[PDB]
């Protein structure tokens, strides 16, 4: 199920996206997109696409292997994406005008900032 | 059902590189007759010392983690998570 070119090629200027948690490297999300979100992000060829639909501030990675079979991914609100590196918590939100447009394509955002605040 | 966590001994600071290559080692035996039977690994952002591998069985965590240099010392023995407390190796609190 899994794919090599998901996994974080090393560990400098890893993003998360924003719209699913997924962590990889900014130069991985501009050469190959999100490998869940791209048909509707579509960050691929465009490194300020990423800098919009992705952050450097993250927690904690999750190596999510087998999302169809974890306690963890439904946790995570993962268990419907790809295997693939995970944040736990992405700090950010997605711009106000892409949040507009997932809506009016049957996609709803709800916020990857899980830290409990304060 | 569910899986549990179990807790692995790590070379301190090597804890968010050895998940990454754990996800590596998944991936490459996932079309052999030895697959990793582990389903996450998670690395929290403060946590040193160690990482947590979900699986079934603690043999799984076991058969997964041998060779990987980093988890030398967690080889032997992996400590369960005790279920109530789950939760809490994926918590995150911002001041
Ligand atoms: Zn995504």
């Amino acid at each position: 199920m899994g794919a090599l070119e998901t996994v974080p090629k090393d560990l400098r200027h890893l993003r998360a996206c924003l719209l699913c948690s997924l962590v990889k490297t900014i130069d991985q999300f501009e050469y190959d997109g999100c490998d869940n979100c791209d048909a509707y992000l579509q960050m691929k060829g465009n490194r300020e696409m990423v800098y919009d639909c992705t952050s450097s501030s993250f927690d904690g990675i999750i190596a999510m292997m087998s999302p169809e079979d974890s306690w963890v991914s439904k946790w995570q609100r993962v268990s419907n994406f790809k295997p693939g590196v995970y944040a736990v918590s992405v700090t950010g939100r997605l711009p106000q005008g892409i949040v507009r447009e997932l809506k009016s394509r049957g996609v709803a955002y709800k916020s990857r900032d899980t830290a409990i605040k304060t | 059902m569910d899986p549990n966590l179990w807790t692995v001994k790590c070379k301190i600071g090597e804890e968010r590189a050895t998940a990454i290559s754990l996800m590596r080692k998944f991936i490459a035996y996932q079309f052999t007759d030895t697959p990793l039977q582990i389903k996450s690994v998670v690395a929290p952002e403060h946590v040193k010392g160690y990482i947590y591998v979900e699986a079934y069985k603690q043999t799984h965590v076991k058969q997964a983690i041998e060779g990987v240099g980093n988890l030398r010392l967690g080889y032997w023995n992996q400590q369960m998570v005790p279920i109530k407390e789950m939760t809490d190796v994926l918590k995150v609190v911002k001041e």
